[PDB]
């Protein structure tokens, strides 16, 4: 695995039982998740909220297709955060299914 | 929320007893299929599934910190659990993905 | 020998220690005042940079120089009685080096201090290539837990069980030498302690199907056999029956973190009335459990305050 996040959050995910390899190095952490990705050896993939690629276009275009997945949405940080829940609704509806 | 409890109070008490809590706990999720993939064929293309489920302990890292050691130990089950989730709604997600686009083309 | 210097060089210190109400103010500040109130005490002495790295940093260089220093101010029956709570923290820093000649890890990632061991006597172990070698650049400082090594390291070379077998082994070694260096308040805290690991072991193992005998070593209070076995089925009624120590406010607590933070607590308050001892062991016993408790309360304070966590989640746990 690998869990791309915060540098301070990404620390408790390296903890054993999990294996993670995060840290920002860029606003989208493209420096890293890229080049990670690209060999697809780490059994799964996650890009947090507190980053998300706003070009996930430029991902699959890399990766060149996934039958893992990539991008799961962890909040990335805790501030007592749960906006993730119509956040995550909302991204849904807007890329697909029915408008508003 | 309650993964992040002990993690992050336990970063400046942690960078020395990262070592610690590591050795007690269940050893690393493995890097080449560590989490149990599915293969399921399905209208709106074969899209394949998974569950994010594995070992990693709790409860049970000897020495180290009191309270937050364990309870970092604990926490790993509250991604695990959590991901299992967005494991199966983002890979929904390219399936109705195929439908939608197909039905107003 | 003797402490007739060295209590007086640790009372002039103890005029530096952090009150209640510092961590008082604390709480009420965001970082940016934090940062401006730290500075004023003697851990904010050796701070080096705002954000974080260097807050867990300003505070161990702190611990290295006021309360490290400690053993090599004192020769022979002075420092085996200073030694064996120094030991405490050598052991943090030997478990983490033994894992990492073990695993093959980097020498960093660990905790260093100077204690009892030296900076010099951790690298040259860690450049040894032979368990045994490694055990014997550890035996020159010499104490208690080189002899506590040494017994295990000849039983086994598995990482889990060296780290187990000697924990328990050095608090065994160490109640029999403290029993023999005599005095009512270091006696009174040793058993407290003994008590506290005891407690401990059975928590952190909890459920493991495990022998709850393997619990209880000697030093104890009023705990037994027993309670262990109950409380590692999972009962809690153990801790209900417990009284007449100070563990009584443990009672009708059943939450890993309430049970662990009242030990804590406990053994702080052991110490924080060795002051009406102040004579030998007594007064250094209290101001190591004190700046200990300090320091991990501006860590506690510094990571609330970054990340804009909730106030009680820690506004309790700065305080007993």
């Amino acid at each position: 695995m690998a869990v791309i996040a915060d540098p301070e959050t990404a620390q408790g995910f390296r903890l054993a039982g999990l294996e993670g390899y995060g840290a920002s190095s860029a606003e989208e952490a493209q420096s890293l998740l890229e080049t990670l990705v690209e060999r697809g050896g780490y059994a799964l993939v996650a890009v947090d909220e507190a980053l998300l690629p706003d070009p996930e276009r430029a991902v699959e275009r890399l990766m060149r297709g996934r039958d893992l997945p990539v991008l799961l949405p962890i909040a990335g940080l805790k501030e007592a955060f749960q906006g993730h829940d119509v956040e995550g609704y909302m991204r849904e509806l807007v890329r697909k299914t029915i408008g508003f | 929320q309650a993964a992040k409890e002990a993690y992050a109070a336990l970063l400046l008490a942690q960078a020395f007893d990262g070592p610690e809590v590591v050795a007690g706990a269940a050893l690393g999720v493995p890097p080449l299929e560590g989490v149990e993939a599915e293969v399921e064929n399905v209208w709106g293309s074969k899209v394949p599934r998974l569950k994010a489920t594995f070992p990693d302990g709790a409860l049970l890292s000897p020495v180290g910190t009191p309270a937050y050691t364990l309870e970092a130990s604990r926490a790993f089950r509250r991604y695990a659990e959590a991901l299992i989730r967005v494991a199966n709604t983002e890979t929904r997600l390219k399936k109705i993905g195929e439908e939608i686009k197909k039905t107003t083309r | 020998d003797d402490f007739a210097y060295l209590n007086a060089r640790v009372r002039v210190r103890r005029g530096t220690l952090l009150k209640e109400s510092f961590f008082q103010e604390a709480l009420d500040l965001s970082f940016a005042d934090f940062l401006r109130l730290l500075s004023e005490t003697v851990y904010g002495g050796e701070l080096a940079g705002q954000g974080l790295p260097d807050v867990d940093r300003a505070v161990l260089r702190t611990q290295a120089k006021l309360v490290g220093d400690l053993p090599r101010l004192v020769t022979g029956e002075a420092r085996e009685a200073v030694r064996l709570l120094l030991l405490r923290n050598d052991l943090h820093n030997l478990q983490a080096l033994l894992r990492a000649k073990a695993t093959g890890r980097p020498f960093e990632e660990v905790l260093l201090l100077p204690g009892t061991l030296r900076e010099e006597v951790w690298r040259q172990a860690y450049e040894a290539q032979d368990p045994a070698g490694m055990a014997q650049v550890l035996a020159v400082p010499g104490h208690p837990l080189a002899r506590a090594l040494r017994a295990v390291l000849r039983e086994t070379q598995d990482l889990a069980r060296v780290e187990a077998l000697l924990a328990k082994r050095f608090f065994e070694d160490v109640a029999k030498a403290a029993k023999g260096l005599d005095q009512p308040a270091l006696r009174d805290y040793l058993a407290l302690e003994v008590d506290a690991e005891n407690l401990r072991t059975a928590f952190k193992l909890q459920g493991s199907g495990l022998a709850p005998d393997a619990f209880f070593l000697k030093g104890g209070r009023f705990v037994d056999r027993v309670r262990f076995a109950r409380l590692m089925e999972g009962d809690y009624a153990v801790l209900d029956e417990l009284s007449g120590t100070p563990f009584s406010g443990l009672s009708g607590v059943r939450d890993l973190k309430a049970l662990e933070r009242g030990l804590r607590c406990v053994l702080l308050k052991e110490a924080k009335k060795g002051v009406q001892d102040p004579l030998g062991v007594g007064l250094v016993l209290a101001y190591v459990k004190e700046r200990e408790w300090e320091a991990v309360r501006l860590r506690l304070l510094a990571r609330r305050a970054y990340f804009g966590l909730p106030r009680a989640q820690v506004e309790e746990e700065v305080v007993c």
